[PDB]
RNA sequence: AGUAGAAACAAGGCC
RNA sequence: GGCCUGCU
């Protein structure tokens, strides 16, 4: 049958019907006559639309060629021959701009004379049945439907036939050849009906070939097809499987529960070896501040006149020396570089207006303090293997050190108060609500309590050296920079001062992987004598600048005036992360609040104003030679406060891991405290995992010199 | 015009014929999505990291012609260089705040009518009583509640043909909404966003927030009201509660 | 006096001040080089624990394969991978009596879903393996890569835009004797049988890091898209089972987790009588994902897919029948130093089978020569077990089920045992009247769970009295505990943009009021500094300030120029008006009355070229990462202003021989952006079809130039003109 | 697309010969009165065999039909084809 | 040298 | 010496 649209139709309609017979998805070697009747539909829908333009009149001007013009304007303008999609596309625009009734089902034509649609239908059916048919089939429908039949009759509502009668000559010959040419083929053994309305199709998803080979080996050892495992798996049905394994399954495989007594916890043991150095990257217990007493506040001013200014504020300089060597650097050049420092600021005061910001020459004693030209140069294989030094990246676990009691007093230290206030807070809404009222009081009594208190002179240290930094680096990616540390704080006279620790020179600075490092040198002033703890500065160089007078009773001390000079690096995540050191205030704070919460609980009214004043209840918070020592809520604010901080400056993989598996350990004490009967499966594989995260930080080292006074206060 | 223009301006090329031509409209998607943009692992450090470039943002082409190239003392605002797999070109922040100062105005009195959530919840804040705070244990207990005050009792795809026939009318296909309330609601947010010229995706992202009914569990203690829930950090505490009564009520 | 802060636990409980215990201010961990030590270690530590199984080898992909299923029994208590298969399919039995009717509805909605899932449901994903490159890749344009390639070697079913028709393309393309790959330097490659296998089975491994809370770094893996689409159909099986077991705890979020474990303790303790005790064991399983073998998986899937159509069992066993021939790419590669020559080389993690042993060091140089014989075109076998909790869901299955088997139905024993299980992570709490009683229980459950190749870790695990327990970070004491150190990371600036980090911040600090138990002071605390900190890095500072800036000077201007100063944005050198009662507010429509009309408008305006909007998806959804956890998405409030820009890109790629993805990028958003002016809706629904592209555009076209003559700006000399153009595009797309 | 045009039609007595051609497979179809339309030959009837000789040129796409040996049996409107195109028929009279 | 820690940075590539 | 890139 098909024979007969590859003889007749156009291609045109051929492949229109073809990517409709696709659309529903059903294949055309099955039933062919859909086909032939639709794309007859299709035939007539476009005969009877085109050859049929109008102009701005109504009746429509018919022209067997449109001529070049602009009035090629279509009298019916087609709905099908399109997808499901456009066609709905098409409906919807034609209601919405002809505020006419959107139909339930696809129309065929739209018109503007009558503004309304037509669904052409050609069956081989009678006109009078299939009309009614199709009507009943749309309901309360406007738009005029017209059909017509083989035998050549025409029929509609309203006795309406919308356009020419030699148009319709035209179908219905159209119509008659279609009739008498099947009448050479012989179809309608068939072709009255041959559709019936089947839509039925069933999924079919076969594993076979290689991919089935594959199901074959990823089975249990005993199996040898996925068709009998299935089938065994349908057949299986529980028959006490699990009690014949468990009674045959060897004993020692158990998980027997070792009580857990206040004699069972030993002492963590800590690492052997050379004493523990500093790692900071600035001083903490040895800064010293040079100040000016301006009026601008901790953003405002420019950095380089702000510290040529404080520096002129101390006089008794002197010709650098050596006091204490690196012990692995050359220490001439820290001390030319502290000079040329010196040189270059002078430079600076000279000329008309402080640059913001200053770039350094790239003399050979910066290039050695900053590492430059040091990477080895990347290289094929192919080109270096019979290098007989040619190895691995040195990876092997860290060299073991030794606590020191150094980082205990500079922890003792960071605790303490002092004589400003190192943070000023930004500006939030008025409070309306009482409860916020009662926030911002609490909040007040902390920052009262803590502003005054290394540790936060420390965040802000440290917040403000990095941001520099990072700036520096993103900004100058390959010339030196010089940034001098500024620190900006409030006297209790009430006076803004200004405050110069030293200076950083940063170096390149082209990091790509958030791992990548940029070196700088930084240089701090201090009074400290390098002399008394040497093992705590193994990468620092200590020179001999000047002498100070700070006013005493005992005459006046005239004391030495050291800087500490190093090679230190960071990189993108650590100064990132060392900029966000201001959220050390929130985890102490909140640490407090939640106690004073979880107090006030109990008593049914807030309980911040006689824990800060009346300073009754203690907490411990450290242990002295006598005994523990307890403290009030402040001293407890400002202990966490400088953990968080502590934290944040000695951050390394072991202080993670030994938070870890030491949390677990002091939850298991608490539960014993509790008379909670604890029990433990394996407490020495608990005990060495601890133990494998202390190796050389000093933070992590204390940490666990902590823990084991906690145990031995504890388990009591 | 303009529209077919381009369309055959594309369809001139040989390359943009042939995408034109091989991808069907089910691949819109895909290849829409296909980029070599790797999704950021850590956005903060790199915010952090970018904002201290000169260009760091990124803006349409046609900034080149409403913001000139430098600012009174000669700081650049854009630059001509585009993206890497964009037609957009990198533009500095001043580029902002220069608009803000001297780019051109408009009339924004409909954004409240289209933000309706946000207006609403300024509206019902502005309008709230407070009360004494009362400090006593409260017992927090978890509870599944709806925090979107306005649903207008629909779920997703029921408020989403909602959304395409009073944003996009055309494009609705088969469904014509059977339930009058959906009626109402088209009506409504027809005749009152009808020159809204903000874009269709936010209006129909928003009317979709607004609309749509959302439920997410939260430990809560007394309250459960929908319009109590949007203030729980506020009213309910650890140890503290403070009486509260929006202005709708 | 010497300070010290761990002291404090001697008067506030452990769990009222765990917040201490938690270093979350500083950098996390990150590993810098190659992760291919971590891979080999891994490969051979998944092949060691089951060294006594069975070995065989493929006859498609011709790689050595080991199973331990149906293994001796384990005779001591390390970790042991020989889990049985007549035990998992009584346990999976068990759970089904014990929630009849769970398997069979599951399956049918599985079904559905599977039946009417569409293609595009794979872009909504992270990084994938692309095979066609080797490299990892967005999904998207994996996808995209692998359907032209498709195409190009003739496998066009995907073309009904039918997932499961992507699939069976899939499977088909297994069969193929050579297809054809694109590579640039454009060359056409030809891949034989094999290595086609061996590259869809493959998968590839990086690093992770910033994983805080161990001191050694792990690897993970990520598998191509070829299977990635029977993933998504398992994995939707597993939720569904899942979301009907009470026991599991991995569908769903934190605070339910919090509720269902109190729920849990309270019925086992509460119904507990006073004669019997109550234990809590708070253990987590070492070596999850290396124990648990993908034909268990498969056995389990075929278990509870019975008396379903065939084809329904064979698209959902697809999935662990790749898994059990699953290849690992080893990584990188090393990087050599050598300090006598002074220079640096970089070696591809593929010469590892042939390159000499000299280079490496001793641990290394074990790894080698353990792993090398599984070796296979430059990638190991690793048939044992999983890699990388890819199947999350029916790990927690296993679980559960394991839980249930002690419902004192089964156990036939005065204990018993119930609890929670979210993978490689449990609560038991075990009843009995007897500390014998408990022993007895808590070693039968230990003894079941090594039967299904589960391990418990001892050395991370103990057991307490019922009433104080650990859970995912959760400290559960006589009631949960907030502990705030988990979310202190993400009270930073999200790195999104202006607007968007503004939002988020506030919407943080909310919710953590909400549920980490926020204190009010604290909270305006964290609002303070966050406020310091956004102005500190987008350069933004009040304005009426000295602080000099690169953006300071337009700044202050706009300042000068407004009346109505406290209207400003934060972003534009305003004040700031938040509090704790404006935490839900987003900052424009707080500041709406106080901005200047000039202002505002400028501020809100739609034509201008900053706000860029792509899809539904992606208005106002943020992806953050969180501390301690998978990826999550966020919904933050906020307004489309001139601050919504995006940022800039990477722009690397114009160093690379990848640099034509970029062309291709840009002619597909041109095409995109053209559709999208034709079909409005083209980003809020998705468009569906079978047709091309200037089919419907040049056929709208049409249509709409009509119909705005209907009525509308358009005239007859311009429709007509339109009508030619349309005719016009017509033949140049015939030729 | 085709248009047929015959010739050679008209009166002939019994036992005589008459040749018909058309100028455009392709064939002649005969109707008599109150009968249907049959085949006579296409480039052959049982009626016409070894009596009937069609031929065809394609270079100048003609189709002549020789018939020798008529009867009043013959006697029909004798039509070319084309394949279907139709000419408009030619009488033939015996 | 320095940062850092089971492998890396201490710029890369292209002419 | 000149120019390109900074998660590809």
């Amino acid at each position: 049958m098909e024979d007969f649209v590859r003889q007749c139709f156009n291609p045109m309609i051929v492949e229109l019907a073809e990517k409709a017979m696709k659309e529903y998805g059903e294949d055309l070697k099955i039933e062919t006559n859909k086909f032939a009747a639709i794309c007859t539909h299709l035939e007539v829908c476009f005969m009877y639309s085109d050859f049929h333009f109008i102009n701005e009149r109504g009746e429509s001007i018919i022209v067997e060629s449109g001529d070049p013009n602009a009035l090629l304007k279509h009298r019916f303008e087609i709905i099908e021959g399109r997808d499901r999609t456009m066609a709905w596309t098409v409906v919807n625009s034609i209601c919405n701009t002809t505020g006419a009734e959107k139909p339930k089902f696809l129309p065929d034509l739209y018109d503007y004379k009558e503004n309304r649609f037509i669904e052409i239908g050609v069956t081989r059916r009678e006109v009078h049945i299939y009309y009614l048919e199709k009507a009943n089939k749309i309901k309360s429908e406007k738009t005029h439907i017209h059909i017509f039949s083989f035998t050549g009759e025409e029929m509609a509502t309203k006795a309406d036939y919308t356009l020419d009668e030699e148009s319709r000559a035209r179908i219905k010959t159209r119509l008659f050849t279609i009739r008498q040419e099947m009448a050479s083929r012989g179809l309608w053994d068939s072709f009255r009906q041959s559709e019936r309305g089947e839509e039925t199709i069933e999924e079919r998803f076969e594993i076979t070939g290689t991919m089935r080979r594959l199901a074959d080996q990823s089975l249990p050892p005993n199996f040898s097809s996925l068709e009998n495992f299935r089938a065994y798996v349908d057949g299986f049905e529980p028959n006490g499987y699990i009690e014949g394994k468990l009674s045959q399954m060897s004993k020692e495989v158990n998980a027997r529960i070792e009580p857990f007594l206040k004699t069972t916890p030993r002492p963590l043991r800590l690492p052997d070896g050379p004493p523990c150095s500093q790692r900071s990257k600035f001083l903490l217990m040895d800064a010293l501040k040079l100040s000016i007493e301006d009026p601008s506040h901790e953003g405002e001013g420019i950095p380089l006149y702000d510290a040529i200014k404080c520096m002129r504020t101390f006089f008794g300089w002197k010709e650098p020396n050596v006091v204490k060597p690196h012990e692995k650097g050359i220490n001439p050049n820290y001390l030319l570089a502290w000079k040329q420092v010196l040189a270059e600021l002078q430079d600076i005061e000279n000329e008309e207006k402080i640059p913001k910001t200053k770039n350094m020459k790239k003399t050979s004693q910066l290039k050695w303090a900053l590492g430059e030209n040091m990477a080895p140069e990347k290289v094929d294989f192919d080109d270096c293997k019979d290098v007989s030094d040619l190895k691995q990246y040195d990876s092997d676990e860290p060299e073991l050190r030794s606590l020191a009691s150094w980082i205990q007093s500079e922890f003792n230290k960071a605790c303490e108060l002092t004589d400003s206030s190192w943070i000023e807070l930004d500006e939030i809404g008025e409070d309306v609500a009482p409860i916020e009222h009662i926030a911002s009081m609490r909040r007040n009594y902390f920052t009262a309590e803590v502003s005054h208190c290394r540790a936060t002179e420390y965040i802000m240290k440290g917040v403000y050296i990095n941001t520099a930094l990072l700036n520096a680096s993103c900004a100058a990616m390959d010339d030196f920079q010089l940034i001098p540390m500024i620190s900006k704080c409030r006297t209790k006279e009430g006076r803004r001062k200004t405050n110069l620790y030293g200076f950083i020179i940063k170096g390149r600075s082209h990091l790509r992987n958030d791992t990548d490092v940029v070196n700088f040198v930084s240089m701090e002033f201090s009074l400290t004598d390098p002399r008394l703890e040497p093992h705590k500065w193994e990468k620092y160089c200590v020179l001999e600048i000047g002498d100070m007078l700070l006013r005493s009773a005992i005459g006046q001390v005239s004391r030495p005036m050291f800087l500490y000079v190093r090679t230190n690096g960071t990189s993108k995540i650590k100064m990132k992360w060392g900029m966000e050191m201001r959220r050390c205030l929130l985890q102490s704070l909140q640490q407090i609040e939640s106690m004073i919460e979880a107090e006030s609980s109990v008593k049914e009214k807030d309980m911040t104003k006689e824990f800060f004043e009346n300073k009754s209840e203690t907490w411990p918070i450290g242990e002295s030679p006598k005994g523990v020592e307890e403290g009030s809520i402040g001293k407890v604010c400002r202990t966490l406060l400088a953990k968080s901080v502590f934290n944040s400056l000695y951050a390394s993989p072991q202080l993670e891991g030994f938070s870890a598996e030491s949390r677990k350990l002091l939850l298991i004490v608490q539960a014993l405290r509790d008379n909670l009967e604890p029990g433990t499966f394996d407490l020495g594989g608990l005990y060495e995992a601890i133990e494998e995260c202390l190796i050389n930080d000093p933070w992590v080292l204390l940490n666990a010199s902590w823990f084991n006074s906690f145990l031995t206060h504890a388990l009591r | 015009m303009e529209r077919i223009k381009e369309l055959r301006d594309l369809m001139s090329q040989s390359r943009t014929r042939e995408i034109l031509t091989k991808t069907t409209v089910d691949h819109m998607a895909i290849i829409k999505k296909y980029t070599s943009g790797r999704q950021e692992k850590n956005p903060a450090l790199r915010m952090k990291w970018m904002m201290a470039m000169k260009y760091p943002i990124t803006a349409d082409k046609r900034i080149m012609e409403m913001i000139p190239e430098r600012n009174e003392q000669g700081q650049t605002l854009w630059s001509k260089t585009n993206d890497a797999g964009s037609d957009r070109v990198m533009v500095s922040p001043l580029a902002v705040t220069w608009w803000n100062r001297n780019g051109p105005t408009t009339s924004a009195v409909h954004y409240p009518k289209i933000y309706k959530t946000y207006f609403e919840k300024v509206e019902r804040l502005k309008h709230g009583t407070f009360g004494p705070v009362h400090f006593r244990n409260q017992v927090k207990i978890r509870r599944r509640v709806d925090i979107n005050p306005g649903h207008a009792d629909l779920s997703a795809k029921e408020a989403q043909d909602v959304i395409m026939e009073v944003v996009f009318p055309n494009e609705v296909g088969a469904r014509i909404l059977t339930s009058e309330s959906q009626l109402t609601i088209t009506k409504e947010k027809k005749e009152e966003l009808q020159d809204c010229k903000i874009s269709p995706l936010m209006v129909a992202y928003m009317l979709e927030r607004e609309l749509v009914r959302k439920t997410r569990f939260l430990p809560v203690a007394g309250g459960t009201s929908s319009v109590y829930i949007e203030v729980l950090h506020l009213t309910q505490g650890t140890c503290w509660e403070q009486m509260y009564t929006p202005g709708g009520e | 006096m010497d300070v010290n802060p761990t002291l404090l636990f001697l008067k506030v409980p452990a769990q009222n001040a765990i917040s201490t215990t938690f270093p979350y201010t500083g950098d996390p961990p990150y590993s810098h080089g190659t992760g291919t030590g971590y891979t080999m270690d891994t490969v051979n530590r998944t092949h060691q624990y089951s060294e006594k199984g069975r070995w065989t080898t493929n006859t498609e992909t011709g790689a050595p394969q080991l199973n331990p299923i149906d293994g001796p029994l384990p005779e001591d208590n390390e970790p042991s991978g020989y889990a049985q298969t007549d035990c998992v399919l009584e346990a999976m039995a068990f759970l089904e009596e014990s929630h009849p009717g769970i398997f069979e509805n599951s399956c049918l909605e599985t079904m559905e879903v599977v039946q009417q899932t569409r293609v595009d449901k794979l872009t909504q994903g992270r990084q994938t393996y692309d095979w066609t490159l080797n490299r990892n890749q967005p999904a998207a344009t994996a996808l995209a890569n692998t359907i032209e390639v498709f195409r190009s070697n003739g496998l066009t079913a995907n073309e009904s835009g039918r997932l499961i028709d992507f699939l069976k393309d899939v499977m088909e393309s297994m069969d193929k004797e050579e297809m054809e790959i694109t590579t640039h330097f454009k060359k056409k490659q030809r891949l034989n049988k094999r290595s086609y296998l061996i590259r869809a089975l493959t998968l590839n491994t990086m690093t992770k890091d910033a994983e805080r809370g161990k001191l050694k770094r792990r690897a993970i893996a990520t598998p191509g898209m070829q299977i990635r689409g029977f993933v998504y159909f398992v994995e939707t099986l597993a939720r569904s089972i899942c979301e009907k077991l009470e026991q599991s705890g991995l569908p769903v979020g934190g605070n339910e987790k919090k509720a269902k474990l109190a729920n849990v303790v309270r019925k086992m303790m509460t119904n507990s009588q006073d004669t019997e005790l109550s234990f809590t064991i708070t253990g987590d399983n070492t070596k999850w994902n290396e124990n648990q073998n993908p034909r268990m998986f498969l056995a389990m899937i075929t278990y509870i897919t019975r008396n379903q159509p065939e084809w329904f069992r064979n698209v959902l066993s697809i999935a662990p029948i790749m898994f059990s021939n699953k290849m690992a790419r080893l990584g990188k590669g090393y990087m050599f130093e050598s300090k006598s020559m002074k220079l640096r080389t970089q070696i591809p993690a593929e010469m590892l089978a042939s390159i000499d042993l000299k280079y490496f060091n001793d641990s290394t140089r074990k790894k080698i020569e353990k792993i090398r014989p599984l070796l296979i075109d430059g990638t190991a076998s690793l048939s044992p077990g999983m890699m990388m909790g890819m199947f999350n869901m029916l790990s927690t299955v296993l679980g559960v089920s394991i839980l249930n088997l002690g419902q004192k139905r089964y156990t036939k024993t005065t204990y018993w045992w119930d609890g929670l299980q979210s993978s490689d992570d449990f609560a038991l709490i075990v009843n009995a009247p007897n500390h014998e009683g408990i022993q007895a229980g808590v070693d039968r459950f230990y003894r079941t769970c090594k039967l299904l190749g589960i391990n418990m870790s001892k050395k991370k695990s103990y057991i307490n009295r019922t009433g104080t327990f650990e859970f995912t970070s959760f400290f559960y004491r006589y009631g949960f505990v907030a502990n705030f150190s988990m979310e202190l990371p993400s009270f930073g600036v999200s790195g999104i943009n202006e607007s968007a980090d503004m939002s988020i911040g506030v919407t943080v600090i909310k919710n953590n009021m909400i549920n980490n138990d926020l204190g009010p002071a604290t909270a305006q605390m964290a609002l303070q500094l966050f406020i310091k900190d956004y102005r500190y890095t987008y350069r933004c500072h009040r304005g009426d300030t000295q602080i000099q800036t690169r953006r300071s000077f337009e700044i202050k201007k706009l300042w000068e120029q407004t009346r109505s100063k406290a209207g400003l944005l934060v972003s534009d050198g305003g004040p700031n008006l938040y509090n704790i009662r404006n935490l839900h507010i987003p900052e424009v429509c707080l500041k709406w009355e106080l901005m200047d009309e000039d202002y505002q408008g400028r501020l809100c305006n739609p034509l201008n070229p900053f706000v860029s909007h792509k899809e539904i998806e992606s208005v106002n959804n943020a992806v953050m990462m969180p501390a301690h956890g998978p990826a999550k998405n966020m919904e933050y409030d906020a307004v489309a202003t001139t601050h919504s820009w995006i940022p800039k890109r990477n722009r690397s790629i114009l160093n690379t021989s990848q640099r034509g993805i970029l062309e291709d990028e840009q002619m597909y958003q041109k095409c995109c952006n053209l559709f999208e002016k034709f079909f409005p809706s083209s980003s809020y629904r998705r468009p569906v079809g079978i047709s091309s592209m200037v089919e419907a555009m040049v056929s709208r076209a049409r249509i709409d130039a009509r119909i705005d003559f209907e009525s509308g700006r358009i005239k007859k000399e311009e429709f007509a003109e339109i009508m030619k153009i349309c005719s016009t595009i017509e033949e140049l797309r015939r030729q | 697309q085709v248009q047929l045009q015959e010739s050679g039609g008209g009166l002939v007595q019994p036992g005589g010969s008459l040749r018909l051609s058309c100028a455009a497979t392709m064939s002649w179809y005969r109707q008599a009165p109150g009968k249907e339309r049959e085949l006579v030959a296409s480039d052959y009837a049982a009626s016409v065999k070894g009596r009937f000789t069609i031929s065809r040129d394609n270079a100048k796409n003609t189709v002549y039909l020789q018939m020798n040996m008529l009867k009043p049996e013959d006697t029909a409107v004798y039509y070319c084809y084309v394949y279907t195109l139709f000419g408009q028929g030619t009488q033939v009279t015996v």
